[PDB]
C-alpha cells in the first residue's frame, strides 16, 4: 500500500498473512470463518506455507499471534494464469482458527450484491509502502 | 462477520 | 515492506472508466479501485478490499494486480468477489 | 514464444506442460529424471494440477501423451515473491514418468558451470505466440 | 496460445548489459536472454532454457518473467539454474 | 540426459 497509514491494532480481524517456512510475508489473505482462508490464486500458496492471524506489527515478538497450517489449497479452476482472471484460491486450514477480539470473519456478498463506482472502500496489508 | 471488536479508525 | 498493518480508503471505479487504463486486460471478474493518491503494491496480494454494507465490512475484492511501479494514478485491479462467491459458496459445501 | 517456429515432434523430450483439472495449459516444466519435474515458483502449481509429457500438439487426441499426478510441490524457500528472485519450485511426481523416445531427462549443470554472454541457447514451450 | 511446441534460439547476455534494461530488478539468481527478434511470453513460464554443453542439452535457465508486451527487444528474464542446482541437488537427496 | 532420441532441428 503506497500512501496508507498504520491501522489500529486488531481493527481488521480477518486479515491473515501468508509466510513461507522462512517466515517471509509474501501475501495477505482473509478469514471467511474459522476453517478457510481466502487469498489470490497468483499468490501460489503451498501447504508448506503457514497462515498467520492476530498479527499487527510483523516485527514484534511479544504479540499473541496464531500460526495456522495449510491443509489443502483450492485454486478456482476458472483461474487464468495468462490473464490473472478469476484469481481466487481458497485455503483449507488443517488447524482451526480461534476467533477472538482480534481474529474474526469477513462478510462475503451475494453474487447479487452491488457496489457502484465512486463508492469508498478500504484495503489493508503489509505490501511495499514505497516503490 | 465484518463487524470488528476494535473499531477501525479512518 | 512495513512491519505493521497499513490501510487506505479508495474509490471503486466502473470497469469502463477502468478500460480507460488497462484497456482489454480488465475482465468481467475483475473490479478496479484506487487512482486517488493511494496504491496497493507488492506484498498486498491476496488481501482484502472491504466496503461497508449495512453495518458490516464485506469482501468486495481481492488485491490481484496493477501498476509495476505502484503508481497512485493507475487504479489497482482486484478480484471481483461477487462473480466468485458462487464458487466459494460451493467449495465449502463440498469440503 | 513470440517469433519461434514449430519444434520437431518429440525432439524436446524433457518438456512437460502443467494443466489444471480443466486441461488448460498455463505453465511448462522440465523433466530432470523420471520422478521430479522442474518449473517456476511463480507458476503456483498445486497437486490438483497434472503434468503432461510426450505431448506436442496440445490439440490432438491421437497422441500417446502421459498424464502424471502431483505428489508434493517443493518451492525453493529462497524464493522471493516480491522480486520473483529464486523462482524455482520442484515437482515430486506421485506416478513415475515412463521414459521413451519422446520422454527423457534434461541435464542440470554444476553450480560451477559457466555460460557466457552471446552464447546461443534455445527456449521451447506453448506460450502466447502473439501479444 | 499455440497447439504444438515452439522453440527459438537466442543469445545469453551478461547481467550488466541486462541491468541496462531491467536495471535493479535483475538479481544474481537471474540470467537474461533474447532481445534478438524472438521473445518468451505468457504460458512459457516454468519452461526450459537449454544450452548445449559437451553433446548434451543442459538446464541453463527457467522462463521466469520480462516484458508485459513480449517485446522482441527487451531481453527475457530466466531462473539461473547454476545458483539453484545446489538446492535442487539437495531436495532430491532429502526426498 | 540432454541427448534426445529425435534430434531437434534448428
Amino acid at each position: 500500500i503506497v500512501n496508507g497509514e498504520e491501522a489500529v491494532p486488531g481493527s481488521w480481524p480477518w486479515q491473515v498473512s501468508l509466510q513461507d517456512k522462512t517466515g517471509f510475508h509474501f501475501c495477505g489473505g482473509s478469514l471467511i470463518n474459522e476453517n478457510w482462508v481466502v487469498t489470490a490464486a497468483h499468490c501460489g500458496v503451498t501447504t508448506s506455507d503457514v497462515v498467520v492471524a492476530g498479527e499487527f506489527d510483523q516485527g514484534s515478538s511479544s504479540e499473541k499471534i496464531q500460526k495456522l497450517k495449510i491443509a489443502k489449497v483450492f485454486k478456482n479452476s476458472k483461474y487464468n494464469s495468462l490473464t490473472i482472471n478469476n484469481d481466487i484460491t481458497l485455503l483449507k486450514l488443517s488447524t482451526a482458527a480461534s476467533f477472538s477480539q482480534t481474529v474474526s470473519a469477513v462478510c462475503l456478498p451475494s453474487a447479487s450484491d452491488d457496489f457502484a463506482a465512486g463508492t469508498t472502500c478500504v484495503t489493508t496489508g503489509w505490501g511495499l509502502t514505497r516503490y | 462477520c465484518g463487524v470488528p471488536a476494535i473499531q477501525p479508525v479512518l | 515492506t512495513p512491519d505493521r498493518l497499513q490501510q487506505a480508503s479508495l474509490p471503486l471505479l466502473s470497469n469502463t472508466n477502468c478500460k480507460k487504463y488497462w484497456g482489454t486486460k480488465i475482465k468481467d471478474a475483475m473490479i478496479c479501485a484506487g487512482a486517488s493518491g493511494v496504491s496497493s503494491c507488492m506484498g498486498d496480494s491476496g488481501g482484502p478490499l472491504v466496503c461497508k454494507k449495512n453495518g458490516a465490512w464485506t469482501l468486495v475484492g481481492i488485491v490481484s494486480w496493477g501498476s509495476s511501479t505502484c503508481s497512485t494514478s493507475t487504479p489497482g485491479v482486484y478480484a471481483r468477489v461477487t462473480a466468485l462467491v458462487n464458487w466459494v459458496q460451493q467449495t465449502l459445501a463440498a469440503n
